[PDB]
């Protein structure tokens, strides 16, 4: 009855700065993921996500494509081969995480240490953060949440374009955030193998 | 930047000052009023430690902290005002108290790892609070609003307990889980 996860689009973060693209409308959506199957291309470091009531972000980190639990559940994605299952689960993080599809690259993980962060969101808009802990950063004004949502699964990158985390949740009196929470990149834990 | 940060913390403190003075007037509640009137107290005089210091690096941390937490304890006194359940309302209040008595000892103690740990892990919670009150009045649903009692219950037995005990484990993890429960509740309600 639950269908898979769909790859609707994609965002291109090695140019300048975010370019967004749309690759499957609402048709196509529903079949593939009923399916499972989805024989498109797939590219770039952000992937654009659909089930049947939210569209969000998934971003391919040392070779998995992590997003939100709060979006995906427990969904297979449509792959080339059929539905692909989770390889990570886990709730109290809210994080989820699928093998990077075949033809996407990943991010490299933060080295620099650096507290100027970059939201990318789904329409390709680049939001300075500010990190304040090991998953919190300021907005620099305060944000209408609708600026925000749609965007969790999505990259916070430093300066240099590494990633700092992925974007989980907003901060937010009266539909007005200030600040945004993040999984941060060091949380992002990976098994060598799997039963 | 330099001073220039000082400053910043100084006009965030006033306009905390002014948003609780706002709140303690609004109300028609003398037990509103007194929380209200504490956080407008610890506001002025953290403004007021800003400018004996003015050019002090170190402990505008700590300061910084108590800002933060008298602004969302003000958001989490707004909310309760909001909040239709005087069940909701009462453990709302109960947070924002231990709010203002965290505050009170990162003030007198501002370099023990101890009594900033349990004020950030308030403020933590009041976030979560909020989020959870809103939810409640949005959707004047009653699945929502027992899950909203439950993570302000929640929220008030942990800072109760690290009072006692500073060592007493975090309860981010059981917050999280009512967070995510209000959350789907609240899109099943969309359908
Ligand atoms: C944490 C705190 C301080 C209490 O605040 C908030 O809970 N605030 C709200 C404000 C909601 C208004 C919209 C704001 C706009 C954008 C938000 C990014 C966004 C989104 O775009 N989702 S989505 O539409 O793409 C969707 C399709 C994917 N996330 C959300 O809505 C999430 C979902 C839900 O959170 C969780 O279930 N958990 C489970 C956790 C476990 C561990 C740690 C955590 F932190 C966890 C957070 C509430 N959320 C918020 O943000
Ligand atoms: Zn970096």
């Amino acid at each position: 009855k639950k269908g898979s996860v769909v790859i609707v689009g994609r965002i291109n973060l090695s140019g300048d700065t975010a370019y967004a693209q749309q690759t499957r409308g609402e048709e196509g959506c529903q079949e593939t993921s009923q399916t499972g199957r989805d024989k498109n291309q797939v590219e770039g470091e952000v992937q654009i996500v659909s089930t049947a009531t939210q569209t969000f972000l998934a971003t391919s980190i040392n070779g998995v494509l992590w997003t939100v639990y709060h979006g995906a559940g427990t969904r297979t994605i449509a792959s080339p081969k059929g539905p692909v299952t989770q390889m990570y689960t886990n709730v109290d993080k809210d994080l989820v995480g699928w093998q990077a599809p075949q033809g996407s690259r990943s991010l490299t993980p933060c080295t620099c240490g650096s507290s100027d962060l970059y939201l990318v969101t789904r329409h390709a808009d680049v939001i300075p953060v500010r990190r304040r802990g090991d998953s919190r950063g300021s907005l620099l004004s305060p944000r209408p949440i609708s600026y925000l949502k749609g965007s969790a699964g999505g990259p916070l990158l430093c300066p240099a374009g590494h990633a700092v985390g992925i974007f989980r949740a907003a901060v937010s009196t009266r539909g007005v955030a200030k600040a945004v929470d993040f999984i941060p990149v060091e949380s992002l834990e990976t098994t060598m193998r799997s039963p | 930047s330099d001073e220039e940060e000082a400053r910043e913390l100084i006009e965030r403190a006033k306009e905390a000052a002014e948003r609780a003075q706002e709140a303690a007037e609004r109300t028609g509640d003398p037990r509103v009023r007194e929380l209200a009137r504490e956080l407008k107290r610890l506001a002025q005089e953290a403004a007021e430690e800003v400018k004996r210091d003015p050019s002090s690096s170190d402990v505008n941390e700590a300061l910084k902290l108590i800002v933060e937490a008298i602004e969302a304890a003000v958001d989490a006194l707004e909310a309760a005002e909001r909040t239709g359940d005087p069940e909701v309302r009462e453990l709302a209040r109960e947070l924002v108290r231990l709010a203002v008595e965290a505050a009170e000892e990162v003030q007198r103690n501002p370099s023990s790892s101890d009594v900033n740990e349990a004020l950030h892990s308030i403020v933590y919670a009041i976030e979560a609070a909020i989020f959870a009150l809103e939810a409640a009045e949005r959707t004047g649903d009653p699945e929502v609003r027992e899950l909203a009692r439950e993570l302000v219950r929640l929220a008030v037995e942990a800072a109760e307990e690290v009072q006692r005990n500073p060592s007493s484990r975090n309860v981010e993890h059981a917050l999280m889980r009512i967070v995510l429960a209000i959350y789907l509740a609240e899109e099943n309600l969309r359908e």
